[PDB]
């Protein structure tokens, strides 16, 4: 008799537009660079750290 | 400077006692940080005594 | 592989280019108020504002 | 019958962000450990090594 | 099995605390 | 079955503030996990 | 089972040299050369030393 939460966007959520007072701060922009801009090869590899488990099994 | 001295003695003594009260506050805030050291310690260890 | 054990942590990578966070930013506003070519006031206001 | 709601609302707030012309926002960039993910990568090696 | 012999080293690299190094190294070993 | 490697939860704040020490913690739990 | 080759890395313990505490010592030698009280030069030598 299983049925579960098949609803998308829990609480009705999406990224609604925020737009505030036009603060002109300069920001010198010291980057965190993101080497995980979809490190994704690693998450296809999380699926292959588990396809390796599927073949052995 | 004689007129000034009549507020200046109070300004000196108030800013002395407000520094001295911040100094008794900072020793007593390090006592809240010691009692937080015991709280993070009993959180970590006495919870694992209850797991024990 | 049995995939794991893990050291991903920031042992001195955090301890970042964070100075305190504060560059020891000793803003010495030495206001040299000169009149007629002579110093009339030298107000040396220190701020040590965080950065 | 397991009707149980496994989805909890990860509650976001964003009240209207006023003039942050106060410059006192220090930088900190402290991340990521996450050594539990390398323990899970080691448990995936161990679970494969059990499956072998 | 070869069960979870997790050596959890809490390497807290104390150049202070909110700066930031809670390195909970989970060495999940399979002994 | 094997486990219990020593989960040494050596929790340590400090907290230097404004360039002054305002507390010096160095806690030592060992969790037998 | 020759694991610990993974070892879910070792993207590392990272005692890396990403430090500025290591302090950013702003030695601001504000050399106000005045003549008669008028500023002629301000040789503000920012030695921007990262210790």
């Amino acid at each position: 008799t299983s049925r579960s939460l098949y609803a998308s966007s829990p609480g009705g959520v999406y990224a609604t537009r925020s737009s505030a007072v036009r603060l002109r701060s300069s920001v010198p922009g010291v980057r965190l660079l993101q080497d995980s801009v979809d490190f994704s090869l690693a998450d296809a590899i999380n699926t292959e750290f588990k396809n390796t488990r599927t073949n052995e099994k | 400077a004689k007129q000034e001295s009549t507020e200046y003695r109070r300004q000196v003594q108030s800013l002395t006692c407000e520094v001295d009260a911040l100094k008794g506050t900072n020793e007593s805030l390090e006592r809240q940080m010691r009692e937080m050291e015991e709280n993070f310690a009993v959180e970590a260890a006495n919870y694992q005594d209850t797991i024990g | 592989p049995n995939f794991s054990s893990l050291n991903l942590r920031e042992t001195n990578l955090d301890s970042l280019p964070l100075v305190d966070t504060h560059s020891k930013r000793t803003l010495l506003i030495k206001t040299v108020e000169t009149r007629d070519g002579q110093v009339i006031n030298e107000t040396s206001q220190h701020h040590d504002d965080l950065e």
